[PDB]
């Protein structure tokens, strides 16, 4: 709803994640919409699945992250998923 | 219950060329994600000479346990499975009816948690259904 | 139809008494008893039981005949002959597992259990003391080590809420030495007050006594000793406040040889309760093998257990030896025992008056202490820290900001290539955001090493471990350090480490094609291609985990270059076509420094990092400290402070 | 062997810390491809509350079948393992000398195709190097 409200501007401009700005960010019809700047950090954080407070399998699940990072096909599917449209 | 590989298993006894019949045929011309490992069939009259019940035993990776035999027999190999120990926490137990018998009989033998289906014991009277069925004769 | 069993006692009354309840419990078909004394030679023992006991075809003997000069009484190699014909033993003599192992002695048991659930007691006890942070040590041997051992198997046992049992530090000593002062300026750098350890009595009193030198055995410390190290002479050494202990009713041959008598009854009827009930054969010489129903009659020893005996119910434990045994607690009443009471299984007897502890000590007091002063190493991350040499008097030169703050540099101290410095950077800026969540001072080292510390199999050993100042975090040896760096599966297989709010990056930089690694170009970069990172880098371990990585880490292990620095020497030299490094780090030279142009491409972005090892109060304090850190400006003033750095 | 991936197996009996100590141990710092699945040492003096053979049996995907335990009780379990059949073909054994015992003793409960490693029985000549060992003496 805001995204076409900005797409024809219906506010001055949309704000959202930057990563709803990423995802919103390679896909789009024609190019208007932009990042706030060209995307320049604000709020740098990242996001996870987590589990039950204190799950067990805590460090295990570390590992899983390990994996993650210790993958590539984070790359992969960062096309997979995330190849973005505008590039 | 969403196993797209699977496995079952049999006797010699009767149904067995049916049962696999008609398994592979439903497992066969579908366009369903249906797959399954094998079956084993045999003839627990006479001793096994391999011990089989472990061989196929260890064959299985599915969980669902689908078998075909007498619900007597069917302790002799559900127990002996028991023994086995592949029925171990994890698995899945398919059984037929007529496998499973009387729904009062609970032979503590065959695996526990077993699933099957049948005509409705609680929502299918006997007199009910049966005086709808002479209306049919009608 | 009758026993006949020789034994070797230690006086007089102990053969005619054990005869005298024999035929009580005989009748309780029928038994009588038979004993020696204590045989001053050895071979005097030892044939001794060739004869008194095997001509008896003797049934069993529950044996401690010592002068009571401890000694872990020489019977060993006697219990083994009974081994020989594997007739039934059980040990007497001593409170130790010494007694207890069936490989060294197969049949035995212990009216004085094994100290290893003594110390054990304590663990339990201790979680009656809800005491967490516990430290260890205790001097070289089998005894004290294994100890130690089953003492860890008691931790071990908690492996599978709120903290738990917490093992502070294992340390050990040599057996028979003076000053532990080395051993005692580690219990300084123990900041658990909780002191466990096992020893005799004047080795407890070196304890005490250097202790109280190092003032170790000064109030303020927990001291858990053993029953050897409390009980004996050490109590002129006693520690103030300290406690000792021992099991219920066990140093009496008459409540507890009687209980001899009495689980001896239960294996008697029961030694007559199994199939093939019998006795074995009786001339040693003439017996050149072990008996068979003999090892079955230990079997029904493994079998043997008693309602109540004369000490009450007891049964056989898993070494057999004895069981549910109670260690009666005794705290210190003016350098003078005051008992608490016994410890059962699940029983435990606290005195009636409040107990002592070391000092005035209320209650158990709160050992794990972090210190203000967490010592720190790293090398100068040009990102943040840039260590300039200090003042003439070690001063740093007073330096404003953009904004004109006259910012602080990191006063630090450095190798020779020993020497005290400053550092100009960001990252003890976030470390003033960390003391200044809670307070924490930090000593400055650096890191000469190819990164903060590289998993790694030296040239001896293979021993696979991380290679740099990483392994003195888990040498802890700058109590809190940090480095940018990102985290690794062998960090992991380190330890937790803290989640930076940084985001990092990874790429290599060249000089000012040049697609990412995967292009054939870079993927077979040509001999007019060179490039490398860091020898002992963490992007070591990245390109050193890869498919293509022989021509990229193995060929380019040629070109690698051992100093980061130098990668930007013969990068500004551009004496290679490009150079791997972090690409954050990169943007902070090509920040400072244009020359040199580093790539676009995307890989392995983390982000910075700080000393992290286990527990820390930093876990929490540090985690949502970050989340603070990006969630207030300090993350956008480091932007500020470091990334509006960049003029070009 | 060139099995990276591996296992082991143990009793309560001693050596039990002694084996694993080592083991992980070696298996621990090196640099070599080294890699098990894990070990489940027990108590066959009693009866087996989940009968664990069948249970760390399956855990078993490891060809080779190292325990430590005495060659009566090897025989116990290592029969129990039979009636597992855990054994199966393409697994491997490796034994202990001890474990093993005497090399004319061949229990048929124990596994088929054993493997162990001892002093030498057919190279290492008891006077021979004994002799020799009295000059070491020397």
């Amino acid at each position: 709803d805001a995204l076409l409200s900005l797409k024809t501007g219906k506010l001055d401009a949309f704000i959202y994640d930057a990563a709803v700005l990423n995802y919103m960010a390679g896909r789009d019809e024609g190019c208007k919409l932009v990042t706030i700047g060209s995307g320049k950090v604000f709020a740098s954080t990242g996001y996870g699945i987590a589990i039950q407070k204190d799950s067990g399998w805590k460090r295990q699940v570390d590992l899983a992250i390990l994996q993650l990072f210790g993958d590539g096909e984070m790359e992969e599917l960062e096309a997979l998923w995330l190849t973005g449209i505008c590039h | 219950y969403d196993w797209y590989i699977f496995s079952i298993v049999t006797t010699y006894f009767p149904g067995y060329q049916d049962f696999v019949n008609k398994i592979r045929s439903t497992i066969e011309n579908s366009f369903v994600g249906w797959e399954l490992e094998e079956v084993l069939l045999l003839d627990m009259s006479l001793d096994d000479g391999d011990s089989k019940i472990q061989n196929q035993l260890k064959k299985l990776q599915s969980p669902i346990i689908l078998l075909y035999c007498t619900k007597e027999e069917a302790t002799y190999i559900f127990e002996v499975a028991n023994s086995v120990g592949l029925t171990g926490y994890g698995y899945t137990w398919i059984v037929p009816s007529l496998v499973a018998g009387d729904t009062d009989t609970v032979p503590s033998e065959f695996p526990t948690g077993l699933i099957s289906v049948s005509y409705d014991e609680w929502d299918y009277g006997l007199p009910a259904r049966v005086r709808d069925g002479i209306a049919i004769i009608t | 139809k009758i026993v006949n069993i020789g034994a070797v006692l230690s006086t007089r009354k102990h053969e005619q008494m054990f005869r005298e309840a024999v035929n009580q419990a005989n009748k309780r078909i029928q038994l009588q008893a038979t004993s020696v004394t204590h045989k001053p030679n050895a071979i005097q023992m030892a044939l001794s039981v060739c004869e008194d006991l095997i001509s008896s075809q003797v049934y069993a003997i529950l044996v401690s005949h010592p002068p009571t000069p401890n000694d872990h009484f020489t019977p060993t190699p006697v219990s083994y002959t009974a081994g020989f014909y594997r007739i039934p033993v059980l040990g007497l003599t001593t409170r130790m597992s010494i007694y207890s192992d069936k490989s060294i002695h197969l049949s035995f048991l212990r009216t004085v259990p094994p100290y290893s659930h003594q110390s054990s007691v304590w663990f339990e006890m201790m979680r009656v003391y809800n005491w967490n942070h516990i430290i260890l040590l205790v001097s070289d041997d089998h005894e004290g080590r294994a100890a130690q051992k089953r003492l860890e198997t008691l931790l071990e046992e908690r492996e599978s809420n709120k903290r738990g049992p917490k093992a502070e530090k294992v340390l050990q000593f040599d057996p028979g030495t003076k000053n532990v002062t080395a051993l005692l300026m580690e219990a300084r750098e123990l900041e658990a007050r909780v002191i466990i350890l096992s020893a005799s009595e004047d080795d407890a009193a070196t304890v005490y006594r250097a202790a109280a030198m190092l003032d170790m055995t000064g109030s303020g410390y927990v001291w858990l000793v053993g029953e050897r190290e409390i009980s004996g002479n050490a109590l002129r050494y006693a520690p103030d406040g300290i406690i000792g202990l021992q099991l219920i009713n066990g140093k009496n041959e008459s409540a507890h040889i009687s209980d001899a008598v009495g689980v001896v009854a239960q294996a008697v009827h029961e030694l007559l309760e199994k199939e093939n009930i019998t006795d074995p054969p009786r001339g040693c010489v003439g017996n050149t093998n072990i008996w068979k129903t003999g090892p079955l009659f230990k079997r029904v020893l493994m079998s043997s257990k008693y309602a109540d005996g004369v000490t009450g119910r007891v049964e056989f434990n898993e070494d057999g030896d004895r069981k549910f045994a109670q260690y009666s607690i005794m705290n210190l009443q003016n350098r003078k025992l005051v008992q608490v009471g016994i410890y059962n299984g699940t029983h435990v007897i606290p005195n009636d008056r409040k107990i002592i502890w070391p000092g005035g000590e209320t209650e158990k007091p709160r050992g794990y202490q972090m210190s203000t002063r967490l010592k720190i190493v790293t090398i100068h991350q040009e990102p943040f820290v840039y260590v300039k040499p200090t003042m003439s008097d070690g001063t740093c030169k007073e330096e404003f900001t953009v904004n004109g703050d006259p910012v602080k540099k990191v006063i630090c101290t450095g190798p020779n290539d020993t020497v005290p410095q400053c550092c100009y950077g960001f990252c003890i800026d976030l470390l003033i955001k960390l003391a200044r969540t809670m307070q924490f001072t930090y000593e400055v080292h650096l890191v000469a090493d190819g990164k903060f510390g590289t998993q790694e199999r030296v040239q001896n050993s293979n021993k696979k471990e991380w290679n740099g100042m990483m392994g003195e975090l888990l040498s802890g040896q700058a109590d809190m350090i940090v480095a940018p760096l990102t985290i690794n599966n062998e960090r992991a297989q380190y330890i937790e480490f803290s989640k930076p709010f940084k985001y990092q990056g990874l790429t290599i930089l060249v000089k000012k094609r040049i697609t990412g690694i995967n292009d054939p170009r870079l993927r077979n970069p040509s001999d007019k291609f060179i490039y490398a990172t860091v020898k002992q880098s963490s992007v070591d371990i990245y390109f050193r985990r890869q498919v293509e990585l022989s021509t990229m880490y193995r060929h380019m292990e040629k070109h690698n270059y051992e100093s980061a620095a130098e990668a930007i020497q013969a990068v500004r030299d551009n004496k290679l076509h490009a150079f791997i490094w972090d690409s954050a780090v990169l943007e902070f030279e090509a920040s400072q420094k244009c020359d040199l142009v580093t790539t676009g491409e995307l890989f392995f972005r983390s982000g910075f990092g700080i000393g992290m090892r286990k527990d820390s109060p930093w876990k929490q304090q540090v985690s949502l400290s970050i989340l603070k850190s990006h969630e207030n400006g300090f993350m956008e003033d480091l932007d500020k402070t470091w990334v509006r750095y960049q003029e070009c």
